[PDB]
C-alpha cells in the first residue's frame, strides 16, 4: 500500500536539485558533491576517473541509504588544483572516451557485417 | 477490573508491523513507514519561534 | 502535527521480559511499510526478523518526551545492571566478517581504503600511512579499523583459537597465530577480533569503550563497524555450501574406525553383563552402572570423532570461520554434520522400550546396542536409517515439550516474583526501603 | 466522477476523485493499490454515461 | 510409459554393474 | 431506463430481474444467477 | 457424487482431485476431527502412586 | 554459567526475611504483609482482600 | 521368482495400486 | 591526467546475440556498461491497457500483466518516440506512443489459442515478434469466452520495470585466469576452464600478477528480440553519454551560481 | 459440558492444508497439562501417526 | 497455471515455447535433448519448461456455457 | 505379482488382488509388537552374522511412515526434527491453487498463485499425495550468501526485477455475505440506494459507485471504507449496510444473487487485490528457512554468475550450521543437476542410492563445480567476490502473512460501551493492548510520568 512509484528512481521532484556542492570543513581543498535520483552507475566511474588522476589525493562515493535515491561523493585534491575542476575534467575525458569507444564498436560492426 | 482495565490497558498511538533488518541505520534509529507516521500525530503547542 | 523524522518513540517488543526491552529510537520515514531496527538492537529485543511484531508508542507531551530521551534510550541503556556488561552485540555476519577482516594476511589498495573511508561519521579527514609503502601502497585490515576505535581506549583481550600453552612459553607478545589481542590508544595491534572482544562479555571492546567514552561516542562507535565491515563485506563475500562440509576421505575413515571400536567395546561390554563379570559400581546398580558405561563409552566415541572431524578441517572452510567468530554455531554442530549425530537421550535416559522388551518391532528382544537403542551412527550429510530418525524425531519432540513447558511456567514465575518487590527503591537517605517506609537494607546491595 | 491525469508522473493512468479541495483532490488510482494526491488541474473528467436507454 | 522404460532400464544397468561399490557418504546399520 | 440484466446460473441467458421480483431464470427455473460486467472504464497498468 | 465420472463432476462444477468426506452446514465445509481413547472391553493393571492404593485394576 | 549481579539477590533474600519469618512469594505470604488493601488485589485474590 | 536387487521400482508399484484402490481420506 | 584509449574487437556477431571484447578499460566502466545494457535501455512495451470486455478464466489484471511482458520490436522507432511524461498533451498521442487492438472470441468448438498475432498495431514497424518460431501465447479461450480490450505503448527502461529489459543476460566475465586473484580458490584443480582460458590444461590457473590491472572485459549481451545486440550496444552507449553531458551542465550551472 | 472442536471448519488454503486436515487426530486431554508423558512421540507411533507433523505452541 | 511469458531469473521470452517444447516431446525427443534443440542454453530459463504445471487445461474443464 | 500389477488399469487389477492372493497382511499395532518386522527384503535377509533370522514380515518403503506435510519434504533426515516439523507445520500456510474451481467457490480468505511451478526434485511420496499437479511454490534460484545484509537474522533479498516478471506474484480474495430479513412487523430491510434526504442513519462515503439495484457491479474500483450493499432498513430509512474493511483496497470479481433457505433475497460479493510481493512478506521453504524479505533489488544491482543467471533469493549463511538443514543444500544441489539434464529428481528419505559424491560427479560433468560453488560479481562495482558463493536453485513457498493485512496504526479511535478504553483487533481500529509486562518494565527505567501517561492520558480520561 506504501510502496514508492517506479519514476522517483530516476526523475527529479519539483524543488530538488541534480547536483548540489558542498565544502567540508575538516581539511583544505575538500568538497562533497551530493548527487540526487542516481545509482552506482553514475557515481563508481566517476570514482575511478578521479582515482586515474594524480592529483587527486581522496575520491569515493558511498550510498546514505539503498531506499533513498542519493549518492554523495567526496573529493580532495591538491592546494592547487580545486575539485570542482577536477570533477568538470573527469566528467570531459569520460565523455569523450565513451564517444570514441562507441565509434570504435561502430565501425568494427560495420566492418564485421561482410567484412 | 484490576488485571484488566488497570494494571493493563489499551493505549492510543500505537501500532504493530513487522519488522526487518536495516543496517544503514544507526542503533537509536527506527524505519517507520509513511502510513503509521501519518496517522499519528503529536500535540505541539505553537510559538512565535 | 504527524510524526516527523526526528521525534522520539519508544520501540517495544511483546514479550518485554527485562528492562533493555523498551529504548527509546529517533524516528526516520522510509517508503516501504516494514518497520527497522539496527541489527545490533536485536539482542536485547530477542527478535529474530522471522515475521515477528513489535509495538510502537508515542507520547503526547514534551515532559514525557524529554524524559524518554533522558531515561530510556539506545546508547544510555547499553549496559545492563543484571550482568554488569554490553546487551548490545555483533552476534550476526558482521562480527564473522570483522574477524576474517583483521586478520595478519588483509591488504587493500588505496580504491578500497578510500572506499571504507567513506562510511565514517566520525572520520578525521586524515588518509592513514599504508603499512606497507613499496613495492605498492597496501594498507592493513587492522590499520583500517583502528581509525573505527573512538578516544585512547586501552584494553586486552584473548581470541577463540588461542593456544593456552603460549603465554607460558616464548613467543608471548608476538603470536604466530595472531591473538592476544592488544590496544593501545584505540589502535589495534594484535589478535583478531571475535565475540570475546566484540560480543556481549564482561571487558569486551564495545564494554571498555562505554565505560572511557560517553554513550554517543559507543553509538558512533557501532554505526561505523557495521557500515565498514558490511560493505567490505561486498569485496569479501561469505557463503556455506556442499564443499564447507565434505572431509577429506581420511576422516572418513578415520571416524568409521572409531565408530567400529566403539561398537566392538560396547558389544564386549554387554557380554561381560551376560556372564556376570561386570561389578556394579559403588552407589548404583548393576543395571545403572552398566547403562552408565555404555554411555561413556558413546560420548568418548563421539567427542574423538568430533575431534578427528575439526581437525580434519581448511582455513577456507565456512563453517569453522562461523565457529570460531562465535557468530551462529558450535563445534558440535559441526561433529553432528560431519562425524557423527550421537545418542538420542529421552527424559535423561536412553530410548525406552515402548513395545515388549525391545524399542521397535525391526529390533529383536533384549538388544541394548547401540544402534537399538537410540545412538545414531551416522551423520546428516550422509544420510539417516529410519530408527535413528524415528529416534532423533523423538529427541525434537522432547526438545518442543520443554520448550513449551518453559514459556509457560517461567512467566508465572517472573510474575510472582515482580509483584513482591514492585515497591522497594533507594530513597534519599541513601537507603533501600519499601511502600511501609520499613528499611530492608542501610545501603543498597550492601 | 471517473477522471484521467494528464500531464504529470502518472498521465494516463484513471481513477476516481475521493476527496476534493479548491486546490489539490485525491484520486484513488484503478490498477495499483494506493491513493495519491495530485493537483486538480492535472485531472481531466472522462465520465462513465449509457447513451441510448430505450 | 518412457520413464517406466527409463526405470526398468536403470534398474539393470545399476544390476549388471556390479563390480565394486567403495564410497565414503554412505553406510548401514550391523547388529550383532 | 436499466432494468438490471443479469446472467442465468447453469443457462447463462440473460434475465431481467427488476425490484420486488423473485430470482428466477425465464427458462427451465433455478435459484443461482450472477450480474454483468460495469460499463465503467476499467482501465489497468500492465505493471 | 458416488462413482461418477469427471465429466460429470467438472460439469457440476467440481473437481474430481477434491478427497471429499467433509459435511456441508450452513454451506461451510465442516469436518470431524479422529478422537482417541482407551480401549473398552480390555483390562488395565496402573501403579498410581499419589492415592492410597498400590495397584488399579481398572477396566 | 550465566552470571547475576549479587545485588539483586541480596535485595531479594532480605526482602523474603524482612519481617523474621519467611514470607512466601505467593498469594498466601505478601498479602499476609500491612501492606495495602490496593496493592494486594493486583496480584492476586482481588476480591478476597477488598 | 523372488526380485533380487531389481526391488526399488517394484517397491512403489504396490503403493499405487493401494492409493488407486483406496484413496487417502478413505477412513472416513 | 585524462581517460584512456579502449578497442574492441567482435568475435560472433549474429541476430540474437553478440560476443564483444573490450580492452584497455577500467573495470568500473565495463560495469556501468553492463548496469545500463540490463537497466537503462530505451525501449517500446505495453504500459497500459483498457480492457473492455474479458469472459476468459483469468484474473482482469492478468491480461495486462501478460501483455505488458509481450516484446515489440523498436529498431527505428524507439530513438524517435518521446517520454509519455514529458508528452505536451492529451491522451496517447501516436507521436508519443503506439496503439495496440486485440478482439478474439473462441466460436468454434475447439479451443483457441489467443497468442500475440492478435495485437493488431496500428504502426507497421511496431508489431511483436512474429515477422521472422511460435507466438508469445497469451491467454486460452473456449467456445462461449471473448477477450476485447485496446491497449498502447510507450517508451520505458529497465530501471522502472522489467519489461522494458530488452537483454536476457549479460555475460560478463574479465580474466580467465584467475591471475589478479579477485578470487581465491580452495583447490583449484576442482574447477573447470573458463570458455575464454587461455591457459593449458596443465596449469589449473596463472600465477600471480602484482602489477596488473583489469583488461580484456568478455561481453556476451543476449537480446530478448525486440532490439538487436549492437543497437542495445549503441543505445546504451548514447544514453551513457546523455547522462554524463547532464550531469555536466547541473554542475557548470551550479558553479556558475555560486 | 460436552467437548470443544470436535468439527472444525476445512481450512481449504492449500491442498495439503485440506488433506492434513482431512486425516487429523485431537486427543481428549485438557489443553496444557502440566505433565509431558502423552505429548512426547511414543515408539509405538511407527508408520501410524507422522512424528514430524504436528503443532508447535500449546497444543 | 499458464505458461509465464519471460524467465523470472534471465528474462529470456519462454512463453512462446510451450508448444514446441511439448510437440518435441511427443514426435521422439527427450526432455534433456528438447530443451537444448529450442535454445535454452542456461538452467535457469530450462525449469520453465519443466516445473510449469499446466492448470489452464481444468479451468478450461468448467466451460461457462454450451 | 508384480507383472500382473504393472498391467493394471488397462485390465482390472488393483490391491484386493494382492490382499486376497496372500502376499500382504493388515497388522495392527497391538499386534505389531509379536512380529519381527524387517526394514527392505534384500539387504536384511542375504547371509551374514545371525542375527534373527526369523523375519515373519517386511516393510513397504521406510519413508511411508512419513505424514501428509512431512512427505513433500525432499530429504528429511538430512535435517533435524524440530526444522521437519517447523516445515510441516507451515506447509499448511503456503499459497497457491487450493482447488481448481476456485473461480465458483465464494469462500471467504482464498488465496492463489499466478505461476505455480512444480518442484525440480520430487519424492516418490508425493506422487500420490497430488502435490506435483496442485504445486504451493516456484523454484528459484537461490544463492546463500550475505550479499549487501539485508538477509542476516533469517532475512532474504528477493529480485525487483524478477518479482516485476511475476515472481511469487499471488492473488487475494475475500468474500462477504449478507441478506435481507424481517426483523418485525415495522422493521424490515431491503436493498435501495441509501440517498441524502430520506434515510437519516448515513455514512460520510460514496454511495452512487454502485447501480440501483444496491449491488456493486462486478469490476469495479473500490477502497476501504466503500459501501459494497445497498441495504437499508426502514424505522425514514436507516443505512444498516455493510463497509470494506479498512486496509483492502480491492476490486470485485463477480457478484452472486440468490435466495437462502428461509426465501429472502441472499447474495455473496468477493473482493480480490493483486498483491505484489513486497518486503515483509513471509516465505518458506520445504526445510524450515523461513524469513521476510528485507529488502528488493533490481538485476542491475544483483549478483551474477560467469553468465547472465541473477539469484532470485539470497538467504542467510549462518542459518545452515546452528541449524542443520544439510537437506537444504542437498535439494539445491540436486536441483542444479536436474535443471542441466532436464528432467526431475528423486528426492526419496530412504534410498540408499542418493549420496552427494556421486550427485556431485554427476554436476562436474557439465561445467560446473562438483559442490555446486560458482564464482559471482559484485552487482555494484563488478569485482569478483573472493568467496566461490553457493548458487543454484531451489524450491520455494509463499505464506499468506502479508504485511498489508498486519499493518496497524491508532489515533484516538472508536471506544468500546463498557469501559471507555480504545476497541481491540485491527478489523475494529482498536489500539494494542499495554500489557502488566510493560508496566513493570517502564516502572523498572523509573519513567512515572510516561507510565501515568500511557495508563491515564492516552488510555480513558475522566473526571
Ligand atoms: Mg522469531
Ligand atoms: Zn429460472
Ligand atoms: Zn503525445
Ligand atoms: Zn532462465
Amino acid at each position: 500500500m506504501n510502496a514508492p512509484p517506479a519514476f522517483e528512481s530516476f526523475l527529479l521532484f519539483e524543488g530538488e536539485k541534480k547536483i548540489t556542492i558542498n565544502k567540508d570543513t575538516k581539511v583544505p581543498n575538500a568538497c562533497l558533491f551530493t548527487i540526487n535520483k542516481e545509482d552506482h552507475t553514475l557515481g563508481n566511474i566517476i570514482k575511478s576517473q578521479l582515482l586515474k588522476d594524480p592529483q587527486v589525493l581522496f575520491a569515493g562515493y558511498k550510498v546514505p541509504h539503498p531506499l533513498e535515491h542519493k549518492i554523495i561523493i567526496r573529493v580532495q585534491t591538491t592546494p592547487d588544483y580545486s575539485p570542482q575542476e577536477a570533477f568538470t575534467n573527469a566528467i570531459t575525458d569520460l565523455i569523450s572516451e565513451l564517444s570514441l569507444l562507441e565509434e570504435r564498436f561502430r565501425v568494427a560492426i560495420k566492418d564485421k557485417q561482410e567484412g | 477490573r484490576v488485571r484488566g482495565n488497570l494494571m493493563g490497558k489499551r493505549v492510543d498511538f500505537s501500532a504493530r508491523t513487522v519488522i526487518t533488518p536495516d543496517p544503514n541505520l544507526s542503533i537509536d534509529q527506527v524505519g517507520v513507514p509513511r502510513s503509521i507516521a501519518a496517522n499519528m500525530t503529536f500535540a505541539e503547542i505553537v510559538t512565535p519561534f | 502535527r504527524h510524526m516527523c523524522d526526528g521525534d522520539i518513540v519508544i520501540f517495544n517488543r511483546q514479550p518485554t521480559l527485562h528492562k533493555m526491552s523498551m529504548m527509546g529510537h529517533r524516528v526516520r520515514i522510509l517508503p516501504w511499510s516494514t518497520f527497522r531496527l539496527n541489527l545490533s538492537v536485536t539482542t536485547p529485543y530477542n527478535a529474530d526478523f522471522d515475521g515477528d511484531e513489535m509495538n510502537l508508542h508515542l507520547p503526547q507531551s514534551l515532559e514525557t518526551r524529554a524524559e524518554i530521551q533522558e531515561l530510556a534510550m539506545v546508547p544510555r541503556m547499553i549496559v545492563t545492571p543484571q550482568s554488569n556488561r554490553p546487551v548490545m552485540g555483533i552476534v550476526q555476519d558482521t562480527l564473522t566478517a570483522v574477524r576474517k577482516f583483521t586478520k595478519r594476511d588483509v591488504f587493500l589498495e588505496r580504491g578500497e581504503v578510500m572506499n571504507l573511508l567513506m562510511f565514517l561519521s566520525t572520520w578525521d579527514g586524515k588518509v592513514p600511512q599504508p603499512a606497507i609503502l613499496k613495492p605498492r601502497p597496501l594498507w592493513t585490515g587492522k590499520q583500517i579499523f583502528s581509525l573505527i576505535i573512538p578516544g585512547h581506549i586501552n584494553c586486552i583481550r584473548t581470541h577463540s583459537t588461542h593456544p593456552d600453552d603460549e603465554d607460558s612459553g616464548p613467543y608471548k607478545h608476538i603470536s604466530p597465530g595472531d591473538t592476544k589481542v592488544v590496544v593501545e590508544n584505540g589502535e589495534l595491534i594484535m589478535g583478531i577480533l571475535c565475540k570475546k572482544s566484540l560480543g556481549t562479555s564482561a571487558g569486551s571492546l564495545v564494554h571498555i569503550s562505554y565505560l572511557e567514552m560517553g554513550h554517543d561516542i559507543t553509538r558512533l562507535f557501532y554505526s561505523n563497524i557495521q557500515t565498514v565491515i558490511n560493505n567490505w563485506l561486498l569485496i569479501e563475500g561469505h557463503t556455506i555450501g556442499i564443499g564447507d562440509s565434505i572431509a577429506d576421505s581420511k576422516t572418513y575413515q578415520d571416524i568409521q574406525n572409531t565408530i567400529k571400536k566403539a561398537k566392538q567395546d560396547v558389544i564386549e561390554v554387554i557380554e561381560k553383563a551376560h556372564n556376570n563379570e561386570l561389578e556394579p559400581t559403588p552407589g548404583n546398580t548393576l543395571r545403572q552402572t552398566f547403562e552408565n558405561q555404555v554411555n561413556r563409552i558413546l560420548n568418548d566415541a563421539r567427542d574423538k570423532t568430533g575431534s578427528s572431524a575439526q581437525k580434519s578441517l581448511s582455513e577456507y572452510n565456512n563453517f569453522k570461520s562461523m565457529v570460531v567468530s562465535g557468530a551462529k554455531g558450535s563445534k558440535i554442530n559441526i561433529s553432528q554434520v560431519i562425524a557423527v549425530v550421537g545418542q538420542q537421550n529421552v527424559e535423561g535416559k536412553r530410548i525406552p522400550f515402548g513395545f515388549k522388551h525391545r524399542t521397535l518391532p525391526h529390533f529383536i528382544k533384549d538388544d541394548y546396542g547401540p544402534e537399538s537403542r537410540g545412538f545414531v551412527e551416522n551423520s546428516y550429510l550422509a544420510g539417516l536409517t529410519p530408527t535413528e530418525f524415528f529416534f532423533h524425531a523423538m529427541g525434537g519432540r522432547e526438545g518442543l515439550i520443554d520448550t513449551a513447558v518453559k514459556t509457560a511456567e517461567t512467566g508465572y514465575i517472573q510474575r510472582r516474583l515482580i509483584k513482591s518487590m514492585e515497591s522497594v527503591m533507594v530513597k534519599y537517605d541513601a537507603t533501600v526501603r519499601n511502600s511501609i517506609n520499613q528499611v530492608v537494607q542501610l545501603r543498597y546491595g550492601e | 466522477q471517473t477522471v484521467r491525469i494528464s500531464q504529470g508522473p502518472y498521465k494516463g493512468y484513471i481513477g476516481v476523485v475521493k476527496d476534493a479541495t479548491e486546490s489539490t483532490a485525491r484520486v484513488e488510482l484503478h490498477s495499483t493499490c494506493q491513493t495519491i494526491s495530485v493537483d486538480r488541474q492535472r485531472l481531466t473528467t472522462v465520465g462513465s454515461r449509457r447513451p441510448g436507454g430505450m | 510409459e518412457w520413464n517406466i522404460v527409463e526405470s526398468e532400464k536403470a534398474l539393470v544397468a545399476e544390476s549388471h554393474n556390479m563390480k565394486n561399490q567403495q564410497m565414503d557418504p554412505f553406510t548401514r546399520r550391523q547388529c550383532k | 431506463q436499466q432494468p438490471m440484466i443479469y446472467i442465468c446460473g447453469e443457462c447463462h441467458t440473460e434475465n431481467e430481474i427488476k425490484s420486488r421480483d423473485p430470482i428466477r431464470c425465464r427458462e427451465c427455473g433455478y435459484r443461482i444467477m450472477y450480474k454483468k460486467r460495469t460499463k465503467r472504464l476499467v482501465v489497468f497498468d500492465a505493471r | 457424487l458416488n462413482g461418477l465420472t469427471d465429466r460429470d463432476l467438472c460439469e457440476l462444477n467440481e473437481c474430481p482431485l477434491d478427497p471429499g468426506g467433509y459435511f456441508i452446514i450452513n454451506g461451510s465445509e465442516k469436518v470431524l476431527i479422529a478422537q482417541e481413547k482407551m480401549a473398552t472391553n480390555t483390562v488395565y493393571v496402573f501403579a498410581k502412586k499419589d492415592s492410597k492404593y498400590a495397584y488399579t485394576g481398572e477396566c | 554459567g550465566s552470571y547475576v549481579n549479587y545485588r539483586h539477590l541480596a535485595l531479594l533474600c532480605d526482602t523474603m526475611t524482612c519481617r523474621g519469618h519467611l514470607m512466601a512469594i505467593t498469594r498466601h505470604g505478601v498479602n499476609r504483609q500491612d501492606t495495602g488493601p490496593l496493592m494486594k488485589c493486583s496480584f492476586e485474590e482481588t476480591v478476597d482482600v477488598l | 521368482e523372488i526380485t533380487p536387487d531389481l526391488w526399488q521400482e517394484a517397491c512403489w508399484i504396490v503403493i499405487s495400486s493401494y492409493f488407486d484402490e483406496k484413496g487417502l481420506v478413505r477412513q472416513q | 591526467p585524462y581517460a584512456n584509449q579502449p578497442t574492441v574487437r567482435i568475435t560472433e556477431l549474429t541476430d540474437e546475440n553478440v560476443k564483444f571484447i573490450i580492452e584497455n578499460t577500467d573495470l568500473a566502466v565495463a560495469n556501468s556498461i553492463r548496469r545500463v545494457f540490463i537497466a537503462e535501455v530505451p525501449i517500446i512495451a505495453i504500459d497500459w491497457v483498457q480492457i473492455d470486455a474479458n469472459s476468459s478464466v483469468l484474473h482482469d489484471e492478468f491480461i495486462a500483466h501478460r501483455l505488458g511482458l509481450i516484446p515489440l520490436t523498436s529498431d527505428d522507432i524507439v530513438d524517435k518516440l518521446q517520454y509519455s511524461r514529458d508528452c505536451t498533451c492529451e491522451e496517447f498521442c501516436p507521436e508519443c506512443s503506439v496503439e495496440f487492438t486485440l478482439d478474439v472470441r473462441c466460436n468454434e468448438d475447439q479451443t483457441r489459442h489467443v497468442t500475440s498475432r492478435d495485437l493488431i498495431s496500428n504502426s507497421p514497424r511496431v508489431i511483436p515478434v512474429t515477422s521472422r518460431q511460435d507466438d508469445i501465447l497469451i491467454v486460452k479461450l473456449r467456445k462461449g469466452q471473448e477477450l476485447r480490450l485496446r491497449a498502447y505503448a510507450k517508451k520505458g527502461f529497465g530501471k522502472e520495470h522489467a519489461k522494458w529489459n530488452p537483454t536476457a543476460g549479460v555475460a560478463f566475465e574479465y580474466d580467465p585466469d584467475n591471475a589478479l586473484r579477485h578470487t581465491v580458490y580452495p583447490k583449484p584443480e576442482e574447477w573447470p576452464k573458463s570458455e575464454y582460458s587461455e591457459l593449458d590444461e596443465d596449469e589449473s590457473q596463472a600465477p600471480y600478477d602484482p602489477n596488473g590491472k583489469p583488461e580484456r572485459f568478455y561481453y556476451n549481451v543476449e537480446s530478448c528480440g525486440s532490439l538487436r545486440p549492437e543497437t542495445i550496444v549503441l543505445s546504451a552507449l548514447s544514453g551513457l553519454k546523455k547522462k554524463l553531458s547532464d550531469l555536466q551542465t547541473q554542475l557548470s550551472h551550479e558553479i556558475q551560481s555560486d | 459440558q460436552a467437548r470443544a472442536g470436535v468439527s472444525q471448519v476445512l481450512n481449504r488454503l492449500t491442498f495439503a492444508s485440506t488433506l492434513s486436515h482431512l486425516r487429523r487426530l485431537n486427543s481428549p486431554i485438557g489443553r496444557d497439562g502440566k505433565l509431558a508423558k502423552p505429548r512426547q512421540l511414543h515408539n509405538t507411533l511407527w508408520g501410524m501417526v507422522c512424528p514430524a507433523e504436528t503443532p508447535e505452541g500449546h497444543a | 497455471m499458464i505458461i509465464p511469458v519471460r524467465c523470472f531469473t534471465c528474462g529470456k521470452i519462454v512463453g512462446n515455447k510451450w508448444e514446441a517444447y511439448l510437440g518435441l516431446l511427443q514426435a521422439e525427443y527427450t526432455e534433456g535433448d528438447a530443451l537444448d534443440a529450442l535454445g535454452l542454453k542456461r538452467y535457469c530459463c530450462r525449469r520453465m519448461l519443466l516445473a510449469h504445471v499446466d492448470l489452464i487445461e481444468k479451468l478450461l474443464n468448467y466451460a461457462p456455457l454450451e | 505379482h508384480i507383472d500382473q500389477l504393472k498391467e493394471r488399469e488397462y485390465n482390472n487389477y488393483s490391491w484386493q488382488d494382492l490382499v486376497a492372493s496372500g502376499v500382504v497382511e493388515y497388522i495392527d499395532t497391538l499386534e505389531e509388537e509379536t512380529v519381527m518386522l524387517a526394514m527392505t527384503p534384500d539387504d536384511l535377509q542375504e547371509k551374514e552374522v545371525a542375527y534373527c533370522s526369523t523375519y515373519t514380515h517386511c516393510e513397504i518403503h521406510p519413508s511411508m511412515i512419513l505424514g501428509v506435510c512431512a512427505s513433500i519434504i525432499p530429504f528429511p533426515d538430512h535435517n533435524q526434527s524440530p526444522r521437519n516439523t517447523y516445515q510441516s507445520a507451515m506447509g499448511k500456510q503456503a499459497m497457491g491453487v487450493y482447488i481448481t474451481n476456485f473461480h465458483v467457490r465464494m469462500d471467504t480468505l482464498a488465496h492463489v498463485l499466478y505461476y505455480p511451478q512444480k518442484p525440480l526434485v520430487t519424492t516418490r511420496s508425493m506422487e500420490y499425495l497430488r502435490f506435483r499437479e496442485l504445486p504451493a511454490g516456484i523454484n528459484s534460484i537461490v544463492a546463500i550468501a550475505s550479499y549487501t545484509g539485508y538477509n542476516q537474522e533469517d532475512s532474504v533479498i528477493m529480485n525487483r526485477s524478477a518479482v516485476d516478471r511475476g515472481f511469487f506474484r499471488s492473488v487475494f480474495y475475500r468474500s462477504y455475505k449478507e441478506q435481507e430479513s424481517k426483523k418485525g412487523f415495522d422493521q424490515e430491510e431491503v436493498f435501495e440506494k441509501p440517498t441524502r434526504e430520506t434515510c437519516q442513519g448515513m455514512r460520510h462515503a460514496i454511495y452512487d459507485k454502485l447501480d440501483d439495484d444496491g449491488l456493486i457491479a462486478p469490476g469495479v474500483r473500490v477502497s476501504g471504507d466503500d459501501v459494497i450493499i445497498g441495504k437499508t432498513v426502514t424505522l425514514t430509512k436507516r443505512d444498516c449496510s455493510t463497509f470494506l474493511r479498512t486496509s483492502e483496497t480491492g476490486i470485485v470479481d463477480q457478484v452472486m444473487v440468490t435466495l437462502n433457505q428461509e426465501g429472502y433475497k441472499f447474495c455473496k460479493i468477493r473482493v480480490r487485490s493483486v498483491r505484489i510481493p513486497q518486503i515483509g512478506d513471509k516465505f518458506a521453504s520445504r526445510h524450515g528457512q523461513k524469513g521476510t524479505c528485507g529488502i528488493q533489488y533490481r538485476q542491475e544491482d544483483m549478483p551474477f554468475t560467469c553468465e547472465g543467471i541473477t539469484p532470485d533469493i539470497i538467504i542467510n549463511p549462518h542459518a545452515i550450521p546452528s541449524r542443520m538443514t544439510i537437506g537444504h543444500l542437498i535439494e539445491c544441489l540436486q536441483g542444479k543437476v536436474s535443471a542441466n539434464k532436464g528432467e526431475i529428481g528423486d528426492a526419496t528419505p530412504f534410498n540408499d542410492a542418493v549420496n552427494v559424491q556421486k550427485i556431485s560427479n554427476l554436476l562436474s560433468d557439465y561445467g560446473y563445480h562438483l559442490r555446486g560453488n560458482e564464482v559471482l560479481y559484485n552487482g555494484f562495482t563488478g569485482r569478483k567476490i573472493t568467496s566461490q558463493i553457493f548458487i543454484g536453485p531451489t524450491y520455494y513457498q509463499r505464506l499468506k502473512h502479508m504485511v498489508d493485512d498486519k499493518i496497524h496504526s491508532r489515533a484516538r479511535g472508536p471506544i468500546q460501551i463498557l469501559n471507555r478504553q480504545p476497541m481491540e483487533g485491527r478489523s475494529r481500529d482498536g489500539g494494542l493492548r499495554f500489557g502488566e509486562m510493560e508496566r513493570d518494565c517502564q516502572i523498572a527505567h523509573g519513567a512515572a510520568q510516561f507510565l501515568r501517561e500511557r495508563l491515564f492520558e492516552a488510555s480513558d480520561p475522566y473526571q
